[PDB]
């Protein structure tokens, strides 16, 4: 199967966001002001 | 005499002393 | 339980609020004016 499995460990977590980021893929990364 | 709350906005020097259920009408503490 | 919801980056809608039951107790918020409020948590 496929399965991430990662290392989540999303205790006392509030924030989630869902959507459709992905598909060269060029990115840019920036934390502004929050 | 008690500052409630008003639906209103207030203009400078206005004195104005004339919804919340049944809040609005109402309108201190000695102790 | 107690103090577990925590609420952001949500609609923060008060109609379900002030026009539920028939409930309120708004101190701290002006409460007709509880649309035009932001917090950084609720």
């Amino acid at each position: 199967e496929s399965e991430f499995r990662v290392y989540s460990s999303a205790n006392n977590c509030t924030f989630e966001y869902v959507s459709q980021p992905f598909l060269l893929r060029e990115f840019v990364f920036k934390n502004i002001d929050g | 005499l008690y500052r409630l709350f008003r639906k209103s906005n207030l203009k400078p020097f206005e004195r104005d002393i004339s919804e919340g259920f049944n809040c609005y009408f109402p309108l201190y503490g000695f102790q | 339980a107690w103090n577990r919801k925590r609420i952001s980056n949500c609609v923060a809608d008060y109609s379900v609020l002030y026009n539920s039951a028939s409930t309120f107790k708004c101190y701290g918020v002006s409460p007709t004016k509880l649309n035009d409020l932001c917090f950084t948590n609720v």
